[PDB]
């Protein structure tokens, strides 16, 4: 199966970086998206990238979110840009291969 | 909850078990099957010898 | 065809995953809505 | 020659084509194993606490 | 081609969908979850 | 440019042109004083879902030739009674009809 | 000729059992959908008991 | 308890399983053995029906 590894972390008082890298299958994943994991409550996607360009958005992050591929590390670029500190969860990626959902490990950050 | 997971991995390997069966079961036929046409081919082949 | 293949698969995917997400949220609607109004 | 050839060819293609259909039927088959088992603990545990 | 165009389509949408949907059944969960704690 | 009328424990919908050259499908049901809901789903596969509270209940189907597809209303609790509305999906865009209701029991 | 008819032969009989064992994981997709089913009417029961 | 037994038939039917898997690919082999030597016989049919 698709092992997933992600990136991000810190905390400052407007910007960060999140991608995650697949293990297998570079650039063999139609739907790609990253969800939200707040404590507590359930889990919601936040942003999405098709198997070849368009990303749709979550209403609540529109424009404060650029979702966008990198076939060079399999690493979907989810940029975390304008933050409003509340907005923090673990961040999870998933992807969607041969009709097969595969779960990544999911990354907390937070800033302010 | 591991009654529950061996009672489906139980399931599984029983499943499993009948097709494998049935495999087993077709493989020895077709066998027969080719066996048939080896016995045609030496007849045969010995009419070819003689003529 | 593979290519297809493919997609389509995702095609059900999605249709399942969509699917199960307005279920749970038309019953998120229809019971915490009539525990508020 | 030229029919065998072609046949050789032809059955090639579509023995190709179905090991890969075995593949990608495999793959689901282990999808849905997993998932049928995280449906087992998560039912029980809810099950379970609703006892 | 014509096929896959056109189911790369309904993915586009059917993503958008979901997308829409997912963001107001998020905030179906944060009013809700207010509304009773 | 599709147009899907409706007709219609069994209802159904016509499309414009170009059955199975129409992607992704689903009809939808609106109980009253409430908005927008989704029922059921086919594809251009015939593959099939639809969504928990009708799981089991209800059934559907396309018929390749008359340019159609199918929705069988099923044992059903007064509760469902609605209007729906059959929808559908082509190269990106929306497709609503006009939708018929059903009523008690 | 000799060997291209036996490729013939080898590449048609791993075809069949291709095809064959398509056959059951197809099968046995299906069977695994009616068992999520099942399991989705039970959990969504007692989920709504819980509730 | 219940889990203990069917835990020991999950063990016997898992040995009969390798055991099976054993005889079919067996089979498989000895099936492979016959399709060689019939394609031999073939051949010399076909070089005798030449001569």
């Amino acid at each position: 199966e698709v092992q997933l590894q992600e990136s991000g972390g810190g905390l400052v008082y407007d910007s960060l970086r999140l991608s995650c890298a697949s293990s297998r299958s570079i650039d063999g994943i139609n739907i790609m998206r990253w969800y939200r994991q707040a404590p507590g409550k359930q889990r919601g996607m936040v942003a999405v990238v098709t198997g070849w360009g368009s990303t749709n958005y979550v209403d609540s992050v529109k424009g404060r979110f650029i979702i966008s591929r990198d076939s060079a590390k399999d690493t979907v670029y989810l940029q975390m840009n304008n933050l409003k500190p509340e907005d923090t969860a673990v961040y999870s990626c998933n992807a969607i291969y041969r009709g097969s959902e595969y779960w990544g490990q999911g990354t907390q950050v937070t800033v302010s | 909850l591991k009654v529950s997971s061996l009672d489906a991995s139980l399931r599984d390997a029983t499943a499993r078990i009948e097709h494998l069966v049935q495999d087993v079961e077709g493989l020895r036929v077709q066998a027969q099957d080719i066996d048939a046409r080896r016995g045609d081919a030496e007849a045969a082949l010995a009419r070819a010898n003689q003529d | 065809e593979a290519k297809i293949a493919e997609l389509q698969a995702t095609i059900e995917r999605l249709t399942s995953e969509a699917a199960l997400a307005e279920g749970a949220l038309e019953a998120a609607r229809r019971d915490r809505s009539r525990l508020q109004m | 020659l030229a029919d065998s050839s072609a046949q050789q060819k032809a059955v090639e293609r579509r023995a190709g084509d179905l090991n890969v259909a075995l593949e990608r039927a495999l793959d689901r088959i282990r999808a849905l194993e997993e998932e049928a088992d995280g449906l087992r603990q998560r039912h029980a545990g809810v099950d379970t606490a609703r006892a």
